[PDB]
Parts: C-alpha cells; structure tokens; sequence
C-alpha cells in the first residue's frame, strides 16, 4: 500500500465510509 | 440499537390538507431514512428514499425533511388512497430499525347507531352453552358503551366486543357484543336486556329479551 | 420476473424445533443479503435476522439471540432458518426481504408470508349455528386460523359484515356474520352459509328460516 | 432539529473589551470545529478564527492574530469570543458557522448576525422633518437626522401605503451621526387624502415618533 | 497561505442568456471549490461544491468545472430571480479562504429621469442648519452627474448623493442629492439650483428657486 | 511483466453481454486501469484501481477482479461503443501496456 | 490548467538525433514526473520513457536498454528526449503523458502526438 503515483493525505472536513447497502458509484 | 419515535398513532383529515407525521430517532444517522405505506394486510410499499426522493410510480406525496435527528412527511390534501399505516426506516449498516406506525381516518359527521338482540338458539342451547349477542350497526365515532342486564342485574367479565375497519363508502363502524353463559344459569332466569350509550343517542336505549316468548 | 415463496410454518406444540425455508426465483443471488422480517397478529413490524450472500454478516435481533440460527445451502439459492424453543408471543406472520439501492432507483422485493401459530392444542372443526330473525350466522369452536365465509357462494355479497375472531380463553376461536336484508325479502331462493376451512376438510352448509 | 444563536454585540468605546457567545440547539458538539466569519457593512466576507471540539487545533486570520482569543466550554455547547484593543475598523457583523461533507451530501448551518460597532459618541434619538409637496403626479418626504446607532425603520400609514415608497441607504456624516430620507409618489389630485403619517421605529432607545405633512 | 480572485467585477445580461463566471487561484488545491450565493439582506446559501457536482432542490441550468489552478461557473438562461452576488470557496485544510463577489445585473432600454427638488423647511431653520434636497427617479443605466448652484456659483466638497438599489419590477433607480450649510450662508444668498446631465436626455436639464416663496 | 487478452475478436448484435478478460503475469495489487481508443483520436482512461468507475462515463461499464484475474463487463455493445481497449499497470514507477481487442463487425 | 504540447521533428534519414521537447503550457513541473509514449501504425501503444523532476529514476523501455539519452532543465519546463544510431523500425507517432492519483480522483492531461518517419 504505498506507490509513488497516489498521494498520501486525508481532508478533515469529509470522512470516507461508504454505506454497505449502498455502491460507492451513486452520482 | 438505535432507538426511534413517531407521532401519535393516530390522526384524521376530514379530506382536509397539510397531514404531517413526525419521525424522531437517536445518535446521528446521517441521512438514510425510508418511509413505507402497509394496507390493512397485504405487504409493504416503499414511497420515499434518503428522506426527500419519490420513487417510480407513486403520486404526488411532498415529502420534505430535514437531517441529523428529524424528519417530517406531508400528505398535500388527502384523496381516499390513503387510508394506511405508515412506517419509518433507517439503514445504516448490516440491518434495520423499524418505527411503531400512525393510522389515518376520515371525518364525516355524527350519526345514530341501530340496536338489536338476538336470543340463543335451540340447538345452542342443547350444545349445553348459551349465547346471547347485542349487535349496534353503522354508528360514528367508533366511542361506545353496552351493559347487559340479567333479571335487572348487571354483569362484567363474561362479555366481549368486536369492531370492524372504517367502511370505504359510508364511513362508519359496526359493533357486535357477545355474552357467554351455562345452560343451568340460562333457564334460571328469563329476562334480559343490552343497553347501550352513545354521544349520538339523547338518551340510552335498551333492549330487551324474555325466555319462552 | 422475480419473486420469492416461503415453505413451511403451521402449527406446532410449544417446544420443539421448526424450520422456514426462502425460495427466491427470477435472479441469482450473488450480492448483498437477504432478511427475515415477521409481525404479529395486529402489531407493528420488527426485525430478526440477516445474511450477506458469500458465508459472513449474521447478525441478530436483541430478543432472538441464543436461539434461532440461519444458513445457506450452496449451489441452489435457498435461504433456511431453523428455530426451536418456541414459547408464546413468538406466533406471527414471517416475510422474506430484499433490499438494495443502486443505479437508476431501489430494488426491493418482499415475500408471500407464512402463518406460524405456537398453541398447545389439537386440529378441529368448527360448530355452525343460526340467527333468528338483518340475519346471522355464528361459528364456533375451531382451530387454526383462517376460515372462509360467505353467503350464496358469492352471488350475494353485498352489505355484508364479518367481525374479526376473538380467541377465547379455553384455546379455542370463534366469529360471526351478518348480511343485511330488505324489509318483506319473504320465500328468497336461497341463504347458504357456505363455510371453508383450509387445515381440515370440513366444508359444511346451512340454512336459516325465521 | 438544528438552529444557531449568538449573542453580545453592540456597541463600544475605541479600545476596551468585548465577549460575543455562539450556542446551538439540536446537537451535541463532538464532530468537527466551528468558525467565526465577519462581514463588513458594504464589502465581501471575511473569514477569523476557527476552533475544533475538545479545542486542541487553532487557528486565526492575518488581520487579527493576536487580539482576539476563542474558547470553548467543556459543559456546554457554547463557543466564546474574547476581544481586546478594538480600533475604528472592526465594525461588522458576525456569523457563526458550521459545514462538513459526508457520503450522503453536504451539511452547513450559519446563525443570524449581531451587529458591532466601535466609535465615541453617546445613544440619540432621531429627528424628524417633513418635505413640503407643494401638473403631473407630485412627490412627498419624511427626513430622518442625527440618529445612532443603525438601524431605523421607517413604514407609512402604518404599512396601509406600500406603493410607490423608497427608503434610501443610511449614509454616515462626519460628525458620527446619521441621517436619511424616504420618499412617496402620489397622484396629482389626491388633495384632502385620509391620512399620511411618518411612523418610525427605533431599538436601541424606544423613541417611536409619528409625524404628518401637508403642503 | 492562499489567495483566490475572480475576475469579472460587474456583470450585465438580458434574459435567456449565458453567463459565465471565473475564479482562478494561486498554489494548487486540487478539486476542491465551492460556489456560495448571498441576496440581499440575508444569509448565503451554498449551490455548489466539489466543483462539479450539484446540491438537492437547486435548479439543473447550473454548471460547474475546472481543476487545479482555475475553476468556472456557468449559467444558461438566466430567469430574473437569481440577480445576486457569488462567492467561491476552497476547504483543504482547518481554515476557509473566500473570494471578492461578483454582482449580476439586468438590461433593459434606457430611461428618462425626473426631477424634483425640494426648500428647505422651517423647523430645520430654527435649529441652525439647513439641508436642501433634490430627487431623480427612474433613469437608466447607473451613471449620471447631479451639480450644485448657489446664486450663479458652483459649489463643491459639502454634498452628498445616494442611490438605492435595482427595483424587481420596472429595473430603475433612484437617486437623492443633498447639500447642506449654515443659516447665515443660507439668508446670504436668494438662488439655488441643482443641474442634472445624462445620456437619456437630449440637453441639460435645470432646476433652480428663489428664497422666500 | 507480460500481459495478454484472449478475445482478439468480437461477434455481437446490438445490445449483448460480453465479457473481456485481462490476465496478468504476476501477483500485483489491486493497481490497474483501462483505456479505450476510437480510431484517429487519443485514448481515454475508463476504470482505475480495478473497481472505480472514473467521473463522466456511462454506468453501462463495469470492472471486476484482483489478485492476477482481472474482466471487464458490458451490459450491451451500442454502435458509438465499438473501440479498442487496452490494460495498464500503475504501479511502481514504470507503465506497461498490453495488447488491442478489436470489436470487429459482421 | 495543463495543457502538454508536443513540438519539434519531421524528415530524417537512418541516422539523425532530431531534438524533442515537451513544454508545459500551464502550472508547473515540481509534482510527480513525465513520461513518452508511442504508437507506430498497425500496433498498439508501448512504453518509452519516465523522468521525474530533477535527478531521479530514468527507467528505460524493454527494446532500447541503456541506450537512449534523456535529460530535464532547469527552469522553463520541458523534457528533452535523443536518440542515437537510428534504425528503419522506428516510425511512430509520439505522444507526451503526465498521471497521478489523488484523493479527489484522477488527472490524465493526454499530450498532442507527432510524426517521424526514418
């Protein structure tokens, strides 16, 4: 889990959890 | 385990306008919220998804509510397709949380009820069980009272009640009142009577049945 | 097109063990769970159990925990629950549930329902008896639910009253009906209180005369 | 549901204290941070200071590093607002907000603003003045003068005449004190008129003063 | 730190129109912008954020796009509800940063002005300060030059003009010139005037009184 | 690292299930994209990280697979989607492309 | 903004080290690196050459090993690309690439190609 290409960082005004019933692909 | 409230369970319209059922739920839940729509029985059907989205098919139910801990429904006028009862919904993970339910009525007006008697049948009578029925019919609001009298006297805990669901023409409940007794007791006295009470009725009516007549 | 039965159900002695199984045709099931949701006679809905399609995520209701168990049988999608230690209170109506929100809109299907009726008591009859002169007609000492009536066969099915059953407290059902009638309705061609009862064949007639 | 309130502003002499309160109704202050944002009477906004819950990350403008100081207090959800050594410049209106993004969409709530003021002048009640009216449709004004602080409303007839009205923007003399007009069309022949009344309102000193004007 | 500009101060469009707006910035701050919009006297409202997608309930004649070092708003037939002021917006760390504000106006024809003035009264006199007043009403556009006579002399440094915003219904201003002096200045002299020029109007137009009458 | 894809051609009416399949040499990570090039233009990036759909694109795409397998799916063909497709890996410093599946006609 | 252009090449004949340069048209070049890529006709796309901003990995491609010379320059962005000993199998189109994955998505800035034809 660590290449060159993706950045490591978070933004801490949003917190990534998708909802299990739920696909992460919704518009 | 998160726990959910809804709005008194019961509410009317008169074919009125602006019905709103208030959902209340605990922690945060973001928002995911469903609300579903049961007649009498059959099954459920969905209506409303992510608290402000309506679905394939349904009319023209405005329906918006809020985030974090409330959530409202509004009917917009009421046709007679919505007579129900109405659930809510979360789904925030692996599960579900169903809410308790609110019914919807219709409003016309007063009306008197009609009372009569049935004695109990001979072949009931050699079954060695007698049955006595009161029965009040097409009366409004569903608020009654019945007495059963034997010889002039009064009785309770032998009796039970039965109501109808609100008719979809005329709007009105029907009553049936059953009283249970042995046999013996049964020939040991002959007069009977069923009286009733009622907002409608100025003053109580009575029924009355004698043995051997 | 898709749809879902259930097997199974009835009645049974309190104690014991039962076993509730979920057919679903018209799609195959590779994605997301299924769940058991059941209601009582006259009350509210509530939750009891779920199952994520490969062979995790079984998670429980509060008051079902301990008992009850559930499972999937490889290659046929089938879909079994096992229960066993039924007291009282657990009677109810069983539904089988699907659920997921993608793409265009939700999907969502929902099951027959199967009558499960916990008593400690036997199958019989019903017992018919008449109204004296509307007019009436009463049953009496049967069980399990449901039963059918009707008058005329249908032909007249108009102003007709059937008032829910009452469960006595002997363990033993009973209801009545009542059909309006006009006033001087005198030598009518026919009244039949046809009755029907599914768990026992017992399908009896009468007639009523003033 | 959710709905903000602060309190404390006003009005203040050029270089003492001042403490403002945000509070809340509808949540519990365990999730992200809370900021402070100023608008100035006629530019665009302004971003000051924001504070995290259980306040460990703090962080202040450029313009008001140093002076000002934040809180919290670990009772309630109410955030506090400390200012020292205000100079002339500091005059606006203060907001509080709070956003945050989740899968489902956006969350933002602001409050509503309390107005604070800095200068060297006392509390004084408006003056009033008619415009005299006196071929085609005529004009008629209510003059407004040496009223402080902002702001005055002023409506005619008790809002029964809510036609053909202009309230012009209050504008700031150079002594420190205030003044404005508002103007009435009215038709030509309209003599002997029920009535025409200056009803104004003031809030800071109830000086509710009604005049009239005739040609 | 970072700043962000906008690059268009005032804008001016007919209905049914397109109008675009952009906002460039320094530094890079990936996809992360939002549109806010503020009408006047209230609270701002937030339109759009990630700079592509769309929040509920907001009309879809809406768009957005750009990445990384410039981002732009576009707006498809401009319905005259919308007239009010734009702000971005970039959240990447524990601190906002906003922008300078962009105005949207209307077009219509041009307008001609009316002109009144007004005398001093007599109330104000007795005080000690006198304020004379004149009043154009209905011109278009913005622009436009009010100046001050005092018998035969022109007059500069002591007055001051006032404008009101766009009306929501014909699209014309309103404008208030007042100058005002002393009583000793004001028994000294006997003419005042106030010129008014714009482009509506073929010439100047005059207006003047004596005092006394 | 080589790679190979095994349908080198395509038979299918409007609107049709296909399957592409994009095995690899080795255990990589979940770190792989598709391309799709249209004749006399430039190739266009479609799914990254073997699972995300990418901003823009019809939801008639979807990608599945880890470990060495890797498939894509189509729901239906559509004349305006008949190109070619290519696999990449992204990790590591390097790229490597693979080889073309030609949707071929009639 | 970014917007790769791809300048300088034409004629040539089997030996020549024709420049080829890569200069940004927006931002800048302190972030990740650049590769090239080509496409000669009746084949798919392969793997060329990776820079990073100042001295860091040139890994080469699988055909021209330790053969090619690639360089960066300070200030004023751009990629230079030469090659020697020419052979006839060398007539492609040249594109320019830049991608790097972030929180937010991807960023693919797909360059202009050109033509060279021993």
């Amino acid at each position: 889990n660590a290449n060159p290409n993706v950045d490591p960082n978070a933004n801490p005004n949003v917190d990534p959890n998708a909802n299990p019933n739920v696909d992460p692909n919704a518009n | 385990d998160i726990q959910m409230t809804q709005s008194p369970s019961t509410l009317s319209a008169s074919v009125g306008d602006r019905v709103t059922i208030t959902c209340r739920a605990s922690q945060f839940i973001s928002r995911w919220l469903a609300w579903y729509q049961q007649k009498p029985g059959k099954a459920p059907k969905l209506l409303i998804y992510k608290a402000s989205s309506l679905e394939s098919g349904v009319p023209s139910r405005f329906s918006g509510s809020g985030s974090e801990t409330h959530f409202t429904l509004t009917i917009s006028s009421l046709q007679p397709d919505d007579v129900a009862t109405y659930y809510c919904q979360e789904y925030t993970s692996y599960g579900r949380t169903f809410g308790q339910g609110t019914k919807v009525e219709i409003k016309r007006t007063v009306a008197a009820p009609s009372v009569f008697i049935f004695p109990p049948s001979d072949e009931q009578l050699k079954s060695g069980t007698a049955s006595v029925v009161c029965l009040l019919n097409n009366f409004y609001p569903r608020e009654a009272k019945v007495q059963w009298k034997v010889d002039n006297a009064l009785q309770s805990g032998n009796s039970q009640e039965s109501v109808t669901e609100q008719d979809s023409k005329d709007s009105t409940y029907s009553l049936s009142s059953t009283l249970t007794l042995s046999k013996a007791d049964y020939e040991k006295h002959k007069v009977y009577a069923c009286e009733v009470t009622h907002q409608g009725l100025s003053s109580p009516v009575t029924k009355s049945f004698n043995r051997g007549e | 097109q898709v749809k879902l039965v259930e097997s199974g159900g009835g009645v049974v002695q309190p104690g014991r063990s039962l076993r509730l199984s979920c057919e679903a045709s018209g799609f195959i099931f590779s994605t997301y769970g299924m769940h058991w949701v059941r209601q009582a006679p006259g009350k509210g809905l509530e939750w009891v159990a779920v199952i994520w399609f490969d062979g995790s995520n079984i998670y429980y209701a509060d008051s079902v925990k301990g008992r009850f168990t559930i499972s999937r049988d490889n290659s046929k999608n089938t879909v079994f629950m096992q229960m066993d230690s039924l007291r009282a209170e657990d009677t109810a109506v069983y539904y089988c549930h699907r659920n997921f929100y993608d793409g265009s809109g939700p999907f969502d299907y929902w099951g027959q329902g199967t009558l499960v009726t916990v008593s400690s008591a036997s199958t019989k009859g019903p017992s018919v008896f008449p109204l004296a002169p509307a007019l009436g007609c009463l049953v009496k000492d049967y069980f399990p639910e449901p039963v059918t009536v009707s008058w005329n066969s249908g032909a007249l099915t108009s102003g007709v009253h059937t008032f829910p059953a009452v469960l006595q407290s002997s363990g033993l059902y009973s209801l009545s009906s009542v059909v309006t009638v006009p006033s001087s309705s005198l030598g009518t061609q026919t009244y039949i209180c046809n009755v029907n009862h599914k768990p026992s064949n017992t399908k009896v007639d009468k007639k009523v005369e003033p």
